């Protein structure tokens, strides 16, 4: 399957079907987080996806070509997480991004808590453009999960 | 071999439940891709 | 993660009848460097003993294991270089040569005009200081059959 | 199923076999990392 859109990353390795993560398809390239697939081949039912680019520190990996998504948060506007939960229908969750302060700069972060298998879900700006991926972040003082808006470079 | 299957169209939904705070955190990223605090 | 001491390494496979050498690699600073088309990004064994890929790019035809790219040396565009050739079933072999130039639309790339059997990919190109300035295995063949590999280097 | 094993140190031979040409080639580089000649 080559059609653009959001996809589930599945494996029948477990008891039955198991969603290990989420990904997006854009311009013939499948984007997802690295910890999801560990940089492995992905069957598309009738198709095969070969790894092209990846980076562990960035926790990102693209298939069939280079990373295409280069839209970025403007630092003011609200965004929407396209959560694709394991076994649940995809839904838009709107929120105002938080901020990750690093020694290399500031990254956007969303305070939306979601289970394993949702990592790789798209975070969209007001125009629906993908400005980052959900699934990689920290746990604050309370025990609550905070994820960054991880964007790659085209 | 892990496989993929479609989930839907990547679009914005005008009717969406708003939730989650907006914290500002000093974080650190290691070489192993794991985030951490300062 | 097995023996990760600095030096050159063979990439072997058991997917065929005889144990075939499908590539070469350089272990430096805890990271295994080799061509992409050798391993295709797949994980590697090292005794028991496993290495996960850290960074990869098909267009650059490079990949690193257990960490980021460590090879930062570059050809001075003036001196001769030695190809530490590690052919299948054959000992490590140094071959000194003056690199040509791959004139591309985006800068020019050094190139060694040396031919070796399929499975020598990933062999490190060295300068007269012992530093790895690139890898052997991705290039072209000219009018004559002879192989002209590029001096493929990433970035630290 | 791939594995690795050491094939030697990485060091310059101060008096090795000297050969090889130095061709200036007009080449290209595709999206798949393959080089091709330009005439």
């Amino acid at each position: 399957e080559t059609t653009d859109g959001v996809y589930r990353v599945m494996t029948r390795r477990l008891l039955g079907s198991t969603q290990v993560g989420v990904g997006v398809m854009q311009e013939g390239v499948f984007h997802t987080m690295w910890h999801v697939t560990k940089g492995a081949a992905l069957r598309s039912g009738e198709g095969r996806l070969d790894p092209y680019w990846g980076d562990v520190k960035q926790d990102l990996v693209s298939y069939c070509g280079p990373w295409k998504l280069d839209a970025a948060w403007d630092g003011l506007s609200e965004v929407q997480l396209l959560a694709v939960p394991p076994g649940e229908r995809a839904k838009n969750i709107q929120t105002l991004p938080g901020i990750f302060k690093t020694k290399d700069g500031d990254i956007g972060a969303v305070a939306l808590d979601y289970p394993a298998g949702t990592s790789g879900s798209p975070i969209l700006d007001k125009c629906g453009r993908v400005i980052g991926l959900y699934g990689n972040g920290v746990v604050i003082k309370n025990g609550s999960y905070v994820s960054a808006i991880t964007q790659g470079k085209r | 071999d892990m496989y993929i299957e479609r989930a839907g169209d990547i679009t914005w939904e005008k009717d969406a439940e708003v939730t989650g705070n907006s914290p500002r955190l000093d974080v650190a990223l290691d070489e192993s891709g794991d985030f951490s605090l300062v």
